[PDB]
């Protein structure tokens, strides 16, 4: 069925940007739907960023909005992050996830495996 | 401003028993919440999405309650399986905001 | 610069059926819209790279449908020509069941239309597998409002 | 900005988006 496995680099050093790739196998990005990346800081609290519908319209969570920003490919079934001006309290755990473009009913289905992102020296 | 706080944040169980977790919030998002499972090791799990319906698959012990402001989450017939972290997120607007852990 | 194509499904204020006949190609650049010409040309799995392609028209009238307000969208009389009747959106089907014969396998029973209600978007909270007089129609979790309000 | 939410009531639904160079 549909499944996402992310990958990417977890070691950006402060003050650069990070990268964050997400391979969705399975299903088409599309198609339908809208994906998402959500990270928890260390201490299990979620955070929600932004979203890359099928359509190209996106919008991010106001806190990041500033030094945030989606991309995605067609021939790679893959939707990307960069993320600038990395601080030092950007170290988290990115997960990937899918849910309905549609406010209410925004609710994510199928999540990714996560991975580790930190910055230190 | 929509800040949801999960209260408790450590439960203890034992098999065959029922436990109860809540939400909160602090401006009112209709039935909108949802409840995810995070086993160890795994991919995270919806279990209700908005109001209170089973996802496909889900067994019918997990049940979802609340409304307006106040949720529940109630398991009936704890199995030795069905331990893990359950959040709880509202999908009404934006700055979509998520709950603290439970054990 | 954006490119969109449209699929729609005609709704029914009560007994008649009414169908939006917007565009079939709206073109967007985040901040400008407009309608796109042609669409005389291949698209390749790539992308969009169009051999024969121009500056597009601009309309206010068109346009400010696709900007939210259908109060002063497209508009056209289907009872004559049905056209589509059911999507599949999201997962969740989409379908005008005021004039189809849409039925549910899971028990067989018929699904009620009412004219307070205009498009009726049937998801697996209530119908895990949808039969339209065809086989099955497998459907996913709840992405839609049960139904659209008149007013 | 195709508000999607509007166009969805009227059985207007995106089917396939992308971009050109
Ligand atoms: C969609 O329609 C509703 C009801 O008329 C209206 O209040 C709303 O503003 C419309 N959406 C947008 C984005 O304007």
């Amino acid at each position: 069925d549909v499944q996402l496995q992310e990958s990417g680099p977890g070691l950006v050093k402060p003050s650069q940007s990070l990268s964050l790739t997400c391979t969705v196998s399975g299903y088409s990005i599309t198609s339908d739907y809208a994906w998402n990346w959500i990270r928890q800081f260390p201490g299990n609290k979620l955070e929600w960023m932004g979203y890359i519908s099928y359509t190209l319209t996106t919008g991010y969570n106001p806190s990041l909005k500033s030094r945030i920003s989606i991309t995605r490919d067609s021939s790679k079934n893959q939707f990307f992050l960069q993320l600038n001006s990395v601080t030092t309290e950007d170290t988290a755990t990115y997960y990937c996830a899918r849910s309905g473009w549609l406010l209410p009913y925004w609710y994510f289905d199928v999540w990714g495996a996560g991975t580790t992102v930190t910055v230190s020296s | 401003d929509v800040q949801i706080t999960q209260s408790p944040s450590y439960l203890a169980a034992s098999p065959g028993e029922t436990i109860t977790i809540n939400c909160r919030a602090s401006k009112s998002i209709s039935k909108y919440l949802a409840w995810y499972q995070e086993k160890p090791g795994k991919t995270n799990e919806l279990l209700i999405y908005s109001g209170s319906t089973l996802q496909s698959g889900i067994p019918s012990r997990f049940r979802g309650s609340g409304s307006g402001t106040d949720f529940t989450l109630t398991i009936s017939s704890l199995e030795p399986e069905d331990f893990a972290m359950y959040y709880c997120q509202q999908h009404n607007e934006y700055t979509l905001t998520f709950g603290g852990g439970t054990k | 610069v954006i490119v969109h194509r449209l699929e729609g499904v005609s709704y029914n204020i009560g007994s008649q059926e009414w169908y939006t006949t917007v565009p079939k190609y709206v073109a967007t650049q985040g901040y400008l819209i407009s309608n796109f010409d042609e669409s005389s040309c291949t698209f390749m799995p790539e992308g969009t790279v169009c051999s024969q392609n121009a500056l597009y028209p601009m309309s206010p009238l068109l346009q400010e449908c696709l900007r939210g307000s259908t109060k002063s969208c497209a508009r056209t009389l289907v009872s004559g020509s049905f056209g589509n009747r059911f999507i599949l959106s999201q997962g969740n089907l989409i379908a005008n069941c005021a004039s189809i014969l849409c039925k549910c396998y899971t028990t067989g029973t018929i699904i009620n239309q009412d004219p307070d209600k205009i498009l009726t978007y049937i998801a697996a909270d209530h119908c895990p597998v949808v039969e339209v007089n065809g086989v099955t129609i497998q459907v996913g979790s709840r992405r839609y409002p049960d139904a659209v309000y008149l007013h």
